[PDB]
């Protein structure tokens, strides 16, 4: 059964796509907003044929226009993720962009894009050649953004650190001590039937990205913003994947003992206040059991009272403690 | 002039945020303001004037008018309520808004903590960073005005930058020196 809705919507977007080639960049962004709310919202069916119309605007001279393309492509992977291989090329291309404002926006969008992209590809039972192509671009996107931690722009570095946080979380296994988070996806959610990649190789990559973040976090000439972002990213990783808790607690311990001499007095106070918050969050995790006294030590150094710290520690039954206490004894041998 | 989305945050969303909101709006900035408190608290020391967030500024005006029109004329609170009703309908709570900013400015450390706690408590979706800055403003009419000039001065300097992320730490550092102040500066994510 049919009606007029699709045809009436197609006529509306054809009008809007025609105005684009003769519109000023300011008018172009207004037009694209309306085309996205229709083509990905009101009449979602119009996605496939008006794709190339929008993806061509990735080459436009105005950076606002380029940023709108990113916003669109990020929405496509949210609502019509089957179109992923037809959009993912523009994303890897826009990571070579000249404007830092565009780079930052692309890295931001790559967070959801990589998660949605990874979820979709490992859901396919008989993946085609286009699926292998999309995965290859996703692998390159990770590598591209990983290089941006050594970018000269502080804002790029910050966004790059935030991106790498979600990759580590995706590319590791959740457990009993993992924080309950609604859309949480781990390597446990990656099937054995998947040919596109192996769980062991993603875990290896996740461990290498974490090693890089841990080293980055401990340098002497890191910016205050990069340090704060990195610290909170390490906290998110450890609370989501408590297997990394010991490493993150050690990084935090090392930082509080050796604050970079490039930090200003204000930057130190800012860094320490954020560090305090991250430690308080981690102490609430059941997986921090083993490091409770270390964490308490640091919180006392950062001005928490005995009773403030005490209230954060989760209550455990004695049989649960004995399971943990004995798992900690067997792993040390 | 530039395309900065700014928010000024206090306890109340009454005195210090509105003084800054007023001056930033007059400078052409895309500015919004919020309060971090549970409820809206106005000035005996143990007897304050409490209202809900979402209460129109005009309803608070008529409430304090019918209670005692003379007292709140002498302390200039009706003059403040006048200013705020011209800027927007009702005071808003930061913890409830779905609006996104480039810069957030808090007027004391205790507010800063509240903002940071809240933002951190929510899982990041867009992965978009935002700079949270604290500029200490002592809570009284005279100091809320002087403070609003400092905050405006600071945002003007930041608006001038062609790459804020890449320049902000230097800008703050030298601003702190020149104005003999301490600006706590953190980065949070949406």
């Amino acid at each position: 059964m049919t009606d007029e809705k699709t045809a009436t919507a197609r006529a509306k977007v054809v009008d809007w796509c025609n105005e684009l080639v003769i519109a000023s960049p300011s008018t172009k962004c207004e037009l694209l907003a309306k085309v996205q709310e229709t083509v990905l919202g009101s009449c979602a069916e119009l996605a496939e044929e008006f794709l190339e119309s929008v993806l061509s605007l990735a080459h436009d001279s105005n950076m606002e226009v380029r940023k709108q393309v990113v916003a669109f492509v990020e929405q496509v992977c949210k609502v019509k993720v089957e179109l992923l291989p037809h959009v993912i090329n523009v994303v890897s291309m826009l990571l070579r962009d000249n404007s830092a404002q565009v780079i930052k926006r692309v890295i931001q969008a790559c967070g959801s894009i990589y998660k949605n992209g990874l979820q979709y590809l490992c859901s396919l039972m008989e993946p085609g050649d286009s699926a292998e192509q999309a995965w290859n671009i996703l692998s390159l996107i990770k590598a591209q953004i990983l290089d941006m931690i050594d970018n000269e722009n502080d804002g790029i570095r910050t966004n790059a650190i935030k991106f790498l946080e979600g990759v580590v979380v995706l590319q590791s296994f959740a457990d009993e001590d993992s924080l309950k988070r609604d859309g949480d996806f781990s390597l446990a959610d990656v099937p054995d039937h998947c040919t596109l990649f192996r769980r062991e190789k993603l875990q290896e990559e996740g461990n290498n990205i974490l090693d890089i973040l841990l080293q980055f976090h401990g340098t002497t000439h890191i910016s205050s913003v990069n340090l704060i972002a990195c610290t909170s990213s390490l906290c998110t990783i450890a609370k989501m994947r408590p297997i990394f808790m010991g490493a993150v607690v050690e990084a935090f311990k090392q930082l509080n003992a050796n604050l970079p001499p490039t930090l200003t007095d204000s930057q130190v106070s800012s860094v320490r206040k954020s560090l305090k918050m991250q430690l308080q969050t981690l102490l609430k995790n059941r997986g921090a059991f083993e490091f409770a006294s270390t964490i308490r030590g640091m919180l006392v150094d950062l001005g928490s009272s005995t009773n403030e710290i005490q209230k954060l520690i989760p209550k455990m039954d004695k049989q649960e403690m004995a399971r943990r206490q004995k798992r900690i004894l067997e792993n040390a041998a | 002039p530039s395309k900065l989305a700014v928010a000024v945050v206090d306890s109340s969303n009454m005195n210090r945020s509105m003084e800054a909101h007023n001056f930033l709006a007059k400078k052409g900035f895309n500015v919004r303001s919020y309060g971090t408190g549970e409820r809206v608290k106005l000035p005996a020391f143990d007897k304050p004037n409490v209202y809900e967030f979402g209460t129109k500024y005009e309803d608070i005006y008529r409430d304090l008018e019918s209670k005692d029109k003379e007292f709140y004329t002498q302390n200039g609170l009706l003059h403040m309520l006048d200013r705020n009703r011209r800027i927007k309908k009702c005071p808003e709570r930061f913890q409830d808004t779905k609006e996104q900013f480039d810069i957030i400015v808090t007027v004391e450390e205790r507010v800063y903590d509240l903002v940071v706690m809240h933002m951190e408590s929510m899982e990041s979706v867009d992965n978009r960073p935002v700079h949270v800055l604290n500029v200490d403003v002592v809570n009284n009419a005279e100091d809320a005005l002087m403070g609003a000039f400092v905050i405006t001065d600071m945002i003007n300097m930041m608006a001038k930058s062609t790459d804020l992320d890449n320049d902000i730490d230097e800008l703050i550092q030298e601003f702190e020196e020149r104005r003999k102040r301490v600006i706590l500066h953190s980065v949070l994510f949406y």
